[PDB]
């Protein structure tokens, strides 16, 4: 038995494209990942309630 | 019970006739309070 709190923690990723000499594309490493919102920052986020989902 | 922990902080196990809703004041439920509050539900 438990409190019953749910927190969705979505990821946002970011991806950039080139094409290569070779014409395959080629995913850059420039790509970037957002967290959700946690204490004015967006790079650590801690599961604070008692159930979660992930997206 | 009522626990002094490490660093004063008080805890209670805390069984009442109701349910109490989290981070709120008042079969038996059994519950875990902090300062008041529900902390953790027990059953
Ligand atoms: C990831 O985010 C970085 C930082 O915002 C982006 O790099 C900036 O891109 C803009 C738009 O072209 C430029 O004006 C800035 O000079 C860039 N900043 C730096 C530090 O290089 C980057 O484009 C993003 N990557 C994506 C969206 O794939
Ligand atoms: C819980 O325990 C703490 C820590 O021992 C108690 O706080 C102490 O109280 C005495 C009373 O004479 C003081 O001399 C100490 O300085 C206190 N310690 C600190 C760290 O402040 C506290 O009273 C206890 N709570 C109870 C028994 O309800
Ligand atoms: C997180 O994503 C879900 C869908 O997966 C959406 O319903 C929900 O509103 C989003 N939560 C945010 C952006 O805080
Ligand atoms: C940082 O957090 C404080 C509360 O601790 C808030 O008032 C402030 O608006 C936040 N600052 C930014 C830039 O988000
Ligand atoms: C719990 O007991 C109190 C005191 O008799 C009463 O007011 C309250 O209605 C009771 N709750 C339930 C759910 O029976
Ligand atoms: C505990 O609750 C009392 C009564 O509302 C309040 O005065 C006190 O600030 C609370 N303590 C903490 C640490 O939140």
């Amino acid at each position: 038995p438990s409190f019953y709190s749910h927190t969705s923690v979505n990821i946002t990723i970011d991806l950039g494209m080139k094409l290569s000499g070779y014409g395959q594309p080629i995913a850059s490493a420039l790509s970037n990942i957002t967290l959700p919102m946690q204490d004015n920052n967006t790079d650590v986020y801690c599961i604070r309630s008692n159930q979660f989902s992930v997206y | 019970f009522s626990l002094n922990t490490t660093g004063g902080v008080i805890l209670e196990i805390s069984c009442y006739n109701d349910t109490v809703r989290e981070s709120s004041f008042y079969p038996k439920y059994c519950y875990v309070l902090y300062n008041g509050t529900a902390l953790k539900y027990l059953g």
